[PDB]
Parts: structure tokens; sequence; C-alpha cells
């Protein structure tokens, strides 16, 4: 639902969906909680369309639990049709499987267990006769379609365009993100709920709504409204339409591209099931310790990324769970991703790792497009037994930490101090490296002799007071290149990155 | 104003002989003479507008320049003008084209 | 029920929604409407609606052909009862992701993952994405989506053996198959192939036993309810524009939700034909939505 | 025995070149200066063997050979009150005449100018002048 | 008179260096700055027949379109009918089912000696005021190179007084795509292709392409 | 009005050694020079048709402008609709097309007894000042080399007079041509070229060109 957009105007509706999403689930747990009488109390987590409660085994929660299940998904239905669909799922524990004296490791988990069996029995058959007999009825004649999600239900015209009512509703929503309050009311704004809707207002327009709950995004402070605080990553330094220019320095230098990074934690599910089990003989496997888990991936991956994008030319379209996915300049964007890896390894203490893809792609390439690219170097560099990034193409998959004390500050630094300092053919000879490196396997020692050749030719073109660091680099890149294909591999990539920075077009 | 061409011809005639000079890459098997730069096909020797254009700059440069001149680069307005100038976005193009010059009395010399 | 119709690709772009998708496989309504294009572009269309009204026809969902017959993943058997394992939660979430991964069985080992064992994919096609342009008013920037197939990896489709339905396949080998068509991606090469002797014991239409479809078939109403009360299925939309040579403009083809490949059931049921065509249009659209089950154990 | 194969003269390119001649000052005597002529005349019936039959470029590796022989004795350096030839000793350790004399078809013509290649390259990467 | 598909097998050969370009996502790491496109698996160049069709459209648009074609929608009967037109009953889909076109010649680059099957051209611009160069570099399929063009023209039974306007239509485009570059940079010096061993066969069905291929070789 | 190409078919034939040039990344595996471009499947040397669009551009902006410019999307509209402008929107597709000129008399070159067709003309830098001599070595073609020369120019819309005045200035530009240098250092005597054999046929279409091959022969 968040990244199917096809036409210009992506960025705002991209954003907007990605929030609305995530208030539809905030709202989901909400009302949920209300209709039982709790609170957020019995809100174990909530992130990523993924939610836990701890509740009461009566047949009174049973029966709102279904209730709500089919109330849900008949406005599902009516509203997004098959686009999106809600799965409950409850497994009934006792007392004694929660504590260390008496829990079983296997109770412990068999606790969340029975409960993600049955969502996903009820995620495998979803529909009855009569929804789906219903939803095939047809029986409409249209000549037009919405143009962002293909929607035929109720287009209208919006900026000689043909957009459903969802549509609409996230073309408003787009300008009213800037502010802080959102507002559940009754037919105002964009459908959230059975007879609710999100809009956000400002706080000087809050009390001339009509309103029957409030959430706050990032703030920590009590106001003068009693509202129900949530906290979303949503940096945004600039227009994803200008990214592309934004790339180029003062000088002009840089590629003009923008880039889309999607980062995932491997084993996020496994660290929540049995990551405490392997200390303690399973003693340290209590509920407590999931829920501070699952309240430090919130604060690492809601807040804190916000500050790890500070002063970066990118946005955060989508930070929830282990999902990161951000759009900006290339060389923030990778910057941005090495900074949260950094960063995440010290705050797990290397228990946890990440993989990351980063694709890179020009201005006006539609955002879904942009997405499955990413999505599918991420998978790439999920398949290098995990902690690997995939930079541009699953060709360049590389160990994270090899990436970061090989890559970037080792090779990409000594080939930026050389080739600064050097004229146009120097740079020039930059691709013919680049040819070799691509050419090893059918020809290697030919393809060795030619690259010495063509480090020693630089040698003897090189001025008299420079010639010493050309051979100390000449040295080091044949090292490089003989050493293994993973030191080639890397010094390719470097290549690449540095002729990226340079370039002037 | 309007655009024109002026081309001086002239015979180069050797009152003495003449050693441009080049290397041996054309030189006979078994001579240790140092050769004269010759055409690659006829092997006659040629004058090579080069030699021609540096040594009319060289000479020139002592008569309408009245300074240094301690690189080619810095020579006066009415010799850059003429003959080019790399520093110099005026003149890069210099309003002179030398052309190689080949034999022409071979039948005669014979 | 009883070929194996085989095709070559090396380029084919099968839209799931938008221009700038491809998918793999194609669905069994794109391949049933591309012969009754050409057998209404041919002359001989009251032949072929005559013989996919019958009981005898059969299509099935494209699924990937590489040294032998491979088959849709069935869904809803992981099942615990054969799943049941003492390794840890990082390896029970490892191979739990490694199933979902999995699209395509091969046909050697099917009842093998049937008794617990564990497959990966394997490399098929590539989804490349080629932006192109329109030199006329410069200013569009368009791009499609492609599937250009290797490791000798080809495409089939199970059809009964008969005179039209074999002279439509060798013609539509010539006009290419889904997406951009007259623009290089869709060509195929065709062959005809007897089902092997381990699929047409299985390749079934009727027991009361649970049979996976093999096509996005959508039952009549008759035995819906039935289907879906024990059952373990999947929805596709089979939405789009109707391609018509009687309208000026493109009209919206009416909206269908259909139980994919490989939806599992308790038993055999009936599809339909459906037209989809909008309101006052004389000639309809045909959505092919019958079922090919495959017995299982 | 043949004396190139396809999986040594890079091999035997290098050991060449770390086995020549030197001079007290730790430098190479031969230079590309004095095997410019040969560099030239190998890569000429190179790109001259892609498109044209072996049994009309007999002219071509004679006077290859008779080159190669000529600039072998023809340039000489003196050092150190002796006289030394630094292409006929680059010839005797590189087998260069044993490699023309086998030159037989197309194929051992472009592995004899790929090892002349591979040759040069390894001299340029020890510290070869020019 | 009944269904029939008559195939326009030929052989592109390069005479000059081809640049369809399009680095998108697999060509876009050339590093190059105006990569050729290649083949996502074998990384071997591609002439897509989209450039095949928009070029012989835009040529035939010269020549076979009394009126001024300012859309591609607009253009003659016999374009429409040939190339396809989206906004007419009769025209909605074209009778040309162009190909793309893969390396055929790869074993006999190799035999050649060739080490890449794509050359780089470095160019540059001279200011008129200053004169200082600005080089670039483009990527070029190297020339000698044999593309696979494959075109099919069907033949229906509602469609059949009008064959042989349309095989001289295919015969103008085939012979004017020969005298105009096949994209890139065209005027200077690109993209200078040529059909060798042009052959129609008909192929399903039947016709008479006998007395279309003596026309349609050497004249 | 109607529509017609007609093929200007030439030989370049070298006077003095033409050096174009490339880059030293991809040159040969040869000593120190200055190559020229070459064919990749050949080596041998090649005209491109960038270097003589280029030229002759230039060449007649000079000529037929009124006005300076400072850039060649500035020029006349006679060398916008002959070469083409990207900043203007009716002569966005020039209806000139060059063609890369490779080498033709190869054959007559071996005749002739050459053994390269690419020299090396040795030259070298003395100070005015000390009088050191630095040496340097540049890649030449060889003189008398010919290439077949191919300019392709389309007739749509263009009345009679527009197409004599396009004919005129595509013989001043090559008049101009020869008068100048080919692309190289041509200011020491490179790229001297002249068109041999220069003819018009009319490849597609029907046009008369008996006098414009006529004025072809006779201006040169």
């Amino acid at each position: 639902f968040i990244y199917n957009i096809a036409t210009s105007g992506a960025a705002k509706q991209l954003k907007a969906r990605s929030l609305y999403l995530d208030f539809m689930s905030e709202y989901i747990a909400d009302s949920l909680l209300d209709k039982l009488g709790l609170n957020r109390a019995n809100l174990l987590y909530v992130g990523g369309g993924h939610a836990y409660f701890v509740l009461a085994n009566t047949e009174k929660t049973v029966e709102t639990l279904v209730q709500f299940e089919k109330d849900f998904n008949q406005f599902l239905l009516a509203n997004f049709q098959t686009r999106l669909y809600v799965a409950f799922g409850w497994g009934s524990f006792a007392a004694k499987d929660i504590m260390s004296e008496l829990n079983s490791p296997e109770s412990y988990r068999q606790i969340y267990q029975k409960a993600s069996r049955m969502i996903s029995e009820k995620k495998i058959s979803r529909y009855d006769y009569r929804t789906l007999m219903l939803l095939n009825r047809g029986g409409k004649s249209s000549e037009r379609e919405c143009e962002i999600c293909h929607s035929v239900e109720n287009l209208v015209s919006y900026h000689d365009q043909k957009v459903c009512d969802i549509c609409r509703g996230l073309y408003q929503f787009s300008k009213e993100i800037a502010h802080d309050h959102f507002i559940i009311t009754e037919n105002e704004g964009l459908p959230i709920g059975p007879n609710a809707c999100l809009k956000g207002v400002a706080f000087e327009k809050l009390s001339q709504e009509s309103f029957s709950r409030v959430y706050v995004k990032n703030d920590y402070k009590a106001g003068t409204i009693k509202a129900t605080h949530v906290f979303v990553g949503d940096y945004q330094c600039d227009e994803i339409h200008k990214y592309a220019a934004l790339s180029k320095n003062e000088d002009g230098l840089g590629i003009k591209r923008l880039a889309v990074v999607r980062l995932d934690v491997d084993d996020l599910g496994a660290a929540f099931m049995a990551g405490f089990s392997r200390q303690g003989n399973g003693q340290y496997s209590t509920l407590s310790r999931s829920a501070t888990f699952s309240r430090s991936m919130s604060l690492f991956f809601k807040v804190y990324i916000n500050q790890f994008a500070s002063d970066k030319k990118l946005s955060i379209i989508y930070a929830g769970g282990d999902d990161v996915f951000a759009i900006g300049s290339w060389q923030d964007i990778i910057a941005f991703t090495v900074e949260l890896r950094q960063n995440f390894i010290k705050w797990t203490n290397g228990k946890l790792t990440l993989s990351a893809g980063i694709g890179l792609f020009a201005d006006k390439t539609p955002i879904s497009l942009m997405a499955h690219q990413t999505g599918e170097l991420e998978e790439a560099a999920k398949g290098n037994e995990k902690d690997s990034i995939s930079l541009f193409s699953s060709d360049y998959t590389f160990k994270f930490d090899r990436f970061i004390t090989n890559v970037y500050d080792d090779k990409l630094e000594q080939i930026r101090y050389f080739f600064n300092h050097q004229d146009e053919r120097g740079k020039n000879f930059i691709y013919k490296l680049i040819e070799l490196l691509r050419n090893y396997e059918s020809e290697e020692k030919m393809n060795v002799a030619r690259l010495a050749y063509y480090l020693t030719r630089l040698e003897e073109l090189t001025d008299k007071d420079e010639r010493d660091k050309f051979k100390q680099f000449k040295k080091l890149f044949f090292k490089w290149y003989t050493n293994n294909e993973s030191d080639r591999k890397e010094a390719e990539l470097a290549l690449l990155l540095y002729v990226y920075e340079i370039r002037k077009d | 104003m309007t655009f024109a061409k002026i081309k001086f011809s002239a015979q180069i005639r050797l009152e003495t002989g003449l050693h441009i000079g080049g290397s041996d890459a054309f030189a006979a098997i078994g001579a240790i003479d140092s050769p004269v730069i010759k055409d690659p096909i006829t092997n006659l020797p040629i004058i090579p507008g080069s030699s021609l254009k540096g040594k009319m700059r060289t000479l020139l440069a002592k008569v309408y320049n009245e300074k240094v001149a301690e690189k080619p680069s810095d020579d006066s307005d009415i010799l850059s003008r003429l003959f080019g100038n790399s520093k110099d976005k005026r003149f890069k193009m210099g309003r002179l084209i030398f052309r190689d010059a080949f034999l022409s009395n071979a039948d005669e010399l014979d | 029920t009883y070929k194996l119709y085989i095709m070559t690709f090396q380029n084919a772009h099968f839209g799931s929604g938008t221009l700038d998708s491809s998918k793999l496989t194609f669905s069994a309504d794109r391949i049933f409407s591309a012969l009754v294009l050409e057998a209404l572009k041919m002359g001989k269309l009251d032949a072929f609606l005559a013989e996919a009204n019958q009981d005898k026809f059969t299509l099935t969902d494209a699924f990937p052909f590489q040294f032998g017959p491979f088959l849709p993943k069935p869904i809803g058997y992981p099942k615990h009862d054969q799943i049941d394992q003492s390794v840890d939660v990082k390896e029970v979430r490892r191979q739990a992701k490694l199933s979902k991964k999995l699209q395509f069985l091969a046909l050697e080992n099917v009842d093998d993952y049937l008794n617990g064992e564990l497959f990966e994919n394997e490399e098929h096609a590539v989804i490349d994405t080629v932006t192109k342009n329109q030199p006329h008013k410069d200013d569009n920037l368009y791009q499609v989506a492609t599937t250009r197939f290797s490791n000798d990896t080809s495409l089939y489709v199970i059809a009964n053996e008969s005179d039209l339905l074999n002279e439509l396949m060798s013609s539509l080998q010539y006009s290419g198959l889904g997406g951009k068509r007259s623009s290089g991606f869709g060509r195929f090469e065709l062959d005809i192939q007897n089902i092997p002797l381990e699929l047409s014991d299985r390749l079934t239409k009727n027991h009361s036993d649970k049979v996976m479809s093999l096509t996005t078939a959508l039952p009549v109403d008759a035995d819906l309810e039935e289907a879906m009360e024990d059952g373990h299925y999947l929805l596709t939309k089979s939405s789009g524009f109707a391609f018509s040579h009687a309208t000026n403009e493109n009209y919206r083809k009416q909206d269908l939700y259909k139980f994919a490949s490989g939806s599992t059931f308790s038993k055999t049921f009936e599809g339909q034909i459906v037209d989809v065509r909008p309101l006052d249009f004389p000639h309809a659209v045909l959505n092919y939505a019958k079922p090919l089950f495959f017995k299982l154990e | 025995m043949a004396i190139l194969t396809d999986e040594n003269y890079v091999d035997k390119a290098e050991r060449a070149i770390s086995l020549l001649e030197k001079d007290n000052k730790g430098n190479y005597l031969l230079t590309t200066s004095q095997i410019r002529k040969l560099l030239s005349l190998c890569s000429s019936l190179y790109d001259r063997s892609k498109e044209r039959k072996f049994d009309e470029l007999i002219n071509d590796v004679s006077y290859l050979r008779v080159q190669f022989v000529y600039q072998s004795g023809r340039n000489s350096v003196r050092v150190n009150r002796q006289t030394f030839f630094p292409v006929k000793d680059l010839v005797e350790k590189g087998q260069i005449l044993e490699a023309l004399k086998e030159i037989k078809d197309r194929e051992t013509l472009q592995r004899f100018c790929r090892y002349m290649e591979a040759l040069v390259a390894y001299f340029k990467f020890y510290g070869g002048k020019d | 008179m009944t269904f029939a598909k008559i195939k326009f097998s030929a052989q592109i050969r390069l005479e000059t260096g081809l640049h369809i370009g399009g680095s998108d996502a697999f060509a876009a790491i050339g590093a190059i700055d105006s990569p050729v496109i290649k083949d996502p698996i074998t990384n071997l160049p591609i002439i897509p027949g989209s450039s095949l069709k928009g070029k012989m459209r835009t040529l035939l648009a010269k020549v076979y379109n009394e009126k001024v074609a300012e859309k591609p929608s607009d253009d003659s009967d016999i374009l429409s009918r040939l190339f396809g037109n989206s906004k007419d009953k009769r025209f909605k889909m074209g009778r040309l089912i162009f190909r793309d076109a893969f390396l055929s010649n790869a074993d006999e680059l190799d035999s050649l000696g060739v080490r890449s099957y794509t050359e780089v051209k470095f160019e540059n611009t001279i200011d008129r005021i200053t004169a200082e160069a600005n080089p670039r570099q483009i990527e070029r399929a190297i020339r000698n190179s044999t593309f696979d063009f494959e075109l099919i023209y069907e033949i229906t039974d509602e469609n059949e007084n009008q064959v042989e306007e349309d095989f001289k239509v295919i015969r103008d485009g085939l012979k004017l795509l020969e005298l105009d570059y096949l994209g890139g940079s065209g005027s200077r010096g690109y993209g200078k292709v040529a059909f060798e061993n042009l052959k129609a066969t008909t192929v399903f069905g039947n016709y008479d392409v006998k007395t279309l291929n003596e026309l349609l070789t050497a004249e």
C-alpha cells in the first residue's frame, strides 16, 4: 500500500501513507483497548503493523476480539478492498509460565507461539463466501481509474488528475503532516476506522474541532491537552525531487543521482523469542526482558534515527521495528547507513547485525520501482550469511565491518588523497583500472601484466616531486589486485564511489 | 570584418643541406649516421612545419618582444596573436597555420 | 490433462498491475485471452469458444520448466505435523523464511516437501527494468520491467491435445505473450511434450481428497462455501483495461478476485468462463477461472 | 618442445625480466627507446594477423626476426670499462629467437606478440626507464 | 485470404559504433557516463525492438504521411495500421511484431582478438569565446558486431488487399534505417547499420514470399 | 516538400600526418605516445564524424554567422538547420548526417611497402633562457592515407532556394576544411586533408543533382 505509487507527487503520498498506516495500527490498538476497558499499559509492542497485548482470559474478551476483528475487516474491505487485511490471534497462558522458577523456556515461547499459528491460519483463509461473492459482483462500467493506486472506487478530479477518495485524503494529509497533533473525528479526514477518521490539525485550531482521541508525534512534554504520545522517524531535509540536484557540491562535483536505503536487523524475531534463553539455561526468558527489548528497539529506531539523520540530505520514509527506508542524496544516504550500523553495533554490543541495500537511481524514477530494486539488493545482502551491505548491485555485496574498515576509510580515502592531486589523465586512468578489475577472471596473468604496465607508465608520467607517493599507491594497488578477489572487489567499489564523487556533468 | 584566407606559397631552396633530425625509425639496416626526418612512404626528406614555426617564433622573439620571454606563453601581443598562446583566451588559436614541406624537384634533381 | 506444452522464452513482460512490474510466470487468464484473440483475428473464434465451454477443455497457470516439470508451492502445507523440529528458534525462523521465500517446487520432490523436507529457489530469470523515452515531444520517460529467462528455463502449460489449440499455440509463438509484444517483449518458441508418468496419475479434475488447484480458478456459488470452509488459498485481482477493437476509448474491465495456485482444497469444484465486460458493449471479455487439480498425499 | 605455451609465457616474461643485467646503481641498462622499433613491428604484425592469413605474412615475420637480430647487436652501453648489449641479453634470456622460429600458425604468432607485450609490461614494472 | 505470418530475418552489422544507450540499473554501473544498453545476464550489447520500431516509424513518417504528423496518434493510415495506434478502432494493434536484437558473432569477435564488446570513445567540446576543451567519454558497441533482427508481419482475411503496400512500407523502412542512424548520436558518425541476408519467409499459414524475396534483396 | 536523401561520397586523402588523438588510458602497450584513435577491431586509424562535424561547424561559424557566437546554440539559422540545436524546437533534428571515415586504401598502402599505418614524429622543446631540449614523441597517421567520407543530406519541406543555399554552405564547409586542418596540432603542419572524387548521389527519393555535381566538381 505504501510503496505502490505510479505518478508524480509520489513523495508526499509516500510519507503520508507511511504515517497513515502507523496511525491506523495505533488506532487499532487504542480502539481494541477501549472496547476492553483497558489502556496502553496492556500494550506490549506496536510497530510495523505488528502488535501484542496482554489481556484477561475470559469469554467476553474473546467475543470482543472476534467482533472487532469482523468490524475492522469489514471496514477495510469497504475502503481498501483486499489491499489491507488485519489478522488477530490470541494464546491462552497461565502465570506459572512467565516466571523463572516456574516458567519452562518451551512454555515461554509456546505462550507467544499459539497466537502466531492462529494468525497465520487466519491470514491463509481470509474471507467467507459472502465477502468474495460481493467483491466479484462486478456490474461497473468505468472508463477512467485512479492514477496512483489504480483504484476504481469514488473517483474525483484533482489537479486535472483522477484520484480515489483515499488518494485525495492522503493528498490533504501530506500538507497536514507538518503539524504535531492528529485528531480522531467522526467524518472529517482520512477514514482510519469504523466511523472514525484521522486528521492532522495544528495546535491553535485544536479548540475548534470535535474529536475523540488526540495523538502527539515526537514530543516528550506533557502539554495542556491530554493526549497519547507516539514516535515515528520522519526527518525530511527537502522534497524528494530535489535530492538528485542536491548531490552536487558547491564546486559542481557529485553525480546527479539519488539513492534509497533499505535496512533490516537480522533475526529480530528470533531475538525476541530466544535471544535471552542462551544464558542462564533459559532462566532470563521473562516477559519483562522481551518488553524492554521491544522498548529499546523502538527507542533506537523511532527517535534516535532522527538524530542519526541530522544535517543530512535525506528523508526517512519508514522507520519502525527492524525495517528502515530512507531516500536522499547518495553520499548522505551511505553516510547515514554507516553511522546507523556503527551505532547499532555499539548499542547492541555486537549481538544483532544489520543488512543494508543501497540502490542508486536517477531523477524522476517511479518510487515503487525504487523500493523494489532496493529491497532486492537488501535480500541479496541478506543472502551473504547476513551482516552485509549491497551497494548499487548484488555484485558488490560485502560484510558490513569489512565495508567500513576496508572500502570507505581505507581504499576510498587513499584514492581520494591520490587523485585529488592529479590532472585529467590520471583521473581518466580510473576507467582503465575498473575495466582491468572487471576482466580479471578471463585473462588473469595477462591482466596483471597490463595493470603493472599501466601503473608504472603513470609512475613515469608523474612529476619528480610527486613520484614517491605514486610508488606507494602503485605498490598498494598492485597488492590489492594480486591478493584475492575480496580486495579486488573492494578496490573496484572504492574506485566506483570515487568516480561518482568527482563526476562533472 | 569579412572572413578571408591568404596563402603564402613559396619554394624553400636549400643553399646548404639540411639536417632536420628525427630518430632512427626509418634508418637503414647497417647505417650508423644520424638520420634526417623522412616521409614514411616515399622516404624523401621533409621539412616539418613544427621546425619552421619554432625557429620563426624564436627568431621573432628577439625582435618583436623587448622583454625577457622566459616561456613561449609569455610572448607579446604581436607574436601570440599569430603563433598562438596557450595561456590567453584571445590567442589560443593563432592566425598562422604552417604546413609540412615536401620535396618537389625530385625529377630535376635526378 | 493430456499434454505438457512447453514454451521457451527469451524476454517477456507480464504486468502485475503496473507497467513497471513484471511477474515471473503468467496466469491462465492471460494465455486464455491471448488464445481467444488469436482465434478471433484468424477467424475461428466460435470453434475455440465451443471447445472452451466443454468440460474437456483444460488450462493451467504457467509454471517453470527446467529439466523437469516444476509446480506451485502448496499453500497451507508446511503443516507442523511434518515440520516439528527440535532445533532452536533461530533455525526455526530461518527455515520458515526459506519456505516463505520459496515459490516453485520441482515435480521430483513435491511429495518430499509434503514430508517436511526443505528446498530452495533456483536461478530462473532476472527481473530487469529498461527506461525508454518518446523523442517526439521530448517530455516522456517510461520504464518497462522484463523477465529475461536463462539457465535454459522455459515455461509450461497443461492443455488437451487438440488441433485447434496446437494451431493457436503455434500462431501465438510468433505473436508474443503479454506486455509490449510489438516492441520485443513476449516472444517464445513452442514445443509439445507428453506428461511424465509421475504427473499424469495425479493431475486430476475430480476426487474428494486434498487437491491443489493448478489454476487461478473461481468456484461457482454452489460449492464456494464448501471450498473456503476447509481450504487454504490466496486471492488475486484480474483487473485491467479491456483490450478491444470496438471502442475508441479503453474501459476498465470488471475486477475479479480469484483463488491463486497452489490453493489447497478438500475437494474439487467447477470453474467459470466469466463475463467481465462493462455494461452496454456488444462483445464481452472472458476471464478463464477453471480448475486443474493435483492429487496430494 | 614448445617454448611458449598459453599458460607460461607471462611467467617466462617475469623470469626473463627479473634476470636481466644491471649496473652498480641498480638501474636497467635496457630502455624502451632501444626496443621501440621491435615493439611497433610486433604490434603491427599482431593487428595484421586478425584479418589476414599467415601464408602472406611470412615476409613480416622474416623482417621482424631480422630486426630483432639487428637491434640485438646494434646498440651497446659502455659501463665500468666494458661494453654491454642490453637487447642481446634480453633476446638470449627471453628466448625470443626460439619463439620466433616456432611461429607456424596464427595462434603462435599472436602468442608471441602477447609474450612481447608481457615482457615490456614487466620490464616497465621493475624500474625500466624510457 | 487466410491467416499468415511473414518473418523478415536479417543480420544487423554495425559499420560504426552503436550507442543505443539507456543505462538504468545494470548498465548504470558502467563508469562511462553513457553506457550502452546491455543484456542483464551476459552483459552483451543489445538493440531493443523499441529502438528499431521508433526509428522506422519516424523515418516512414517523412515519406508516407501526406499531412503533418503533429503526434504519433495522428499518423497516416498506412503507418498506424502497421505500427499501431492507441486512439482508433481498426488500428488499435499493429501488424508489426518487432523483436530485440542479440549479439550473434561473439565467438567471431573472440576469434578476431577483441577483449571487450564495447569500446570507449573519447570526445571533447571546444568553447567559442574561450578555447578550453571539456572532455567526455561515451560507450560504443564496437563495429563488425552482428545482431539477429526478426520482424513479423501478420496477414489477416480482412486486411488482405493492403499486403503489397505494407510490403513496400517495410522495404522503405528497412532501407531508410540503413541510410539514417539507429539510435545514439548519429549525426556525429554513430549507429550506422546494415541488414545482411535480408530474407522474408512465411512461417505460419502460407504465402508467396518467393515474389517478395527477389524485390527485397539486391534492389 | 517531398522526401529525398543525397549522399556526398568522397575520399579524405591526407597530405600531412593527421593526429586526431585519443586517451593514454586505452592506448596500446607501446612506449610514450599521444596515440590516435583506432578501430577496436582492426587497430587502424579512423577519422570520426564528430571531428569533421565540429571543425566544419567552427569554420562555417566564421562565415555564416553575421555576429559572434558564444555557444553552438547561438548560431545562425543556416548552421542551426543544417547541424542542429538542442535549444531550438524547429531545428532539433539536424538535416546533416556525418559518418566515421575509416581507412580505405590499406591495400594500396601495403602495395607501397609500408609496414605501419601510424608513424611516430619526434619533436622537442627548447627553453628560451637555458636552451635545454626536452624531447617528446607523438603519433601521426601516414601521409597518403585515404578515408571513405560519407555525408547524408535530407530534404524535407525545403524550398529550392533553401536546398541550394544548403548545398553552397556544404561546399564552403568542405573548401574551408581543405584550407584549414582537421583535428590535431594543425598549426604545426597536421591534418591537412583533401577531398577526392567528391560527388553527390541521391540515395533516396527523386532529386536532380546534375548541376550540384557540376558545381561540386568545379568548386571542389
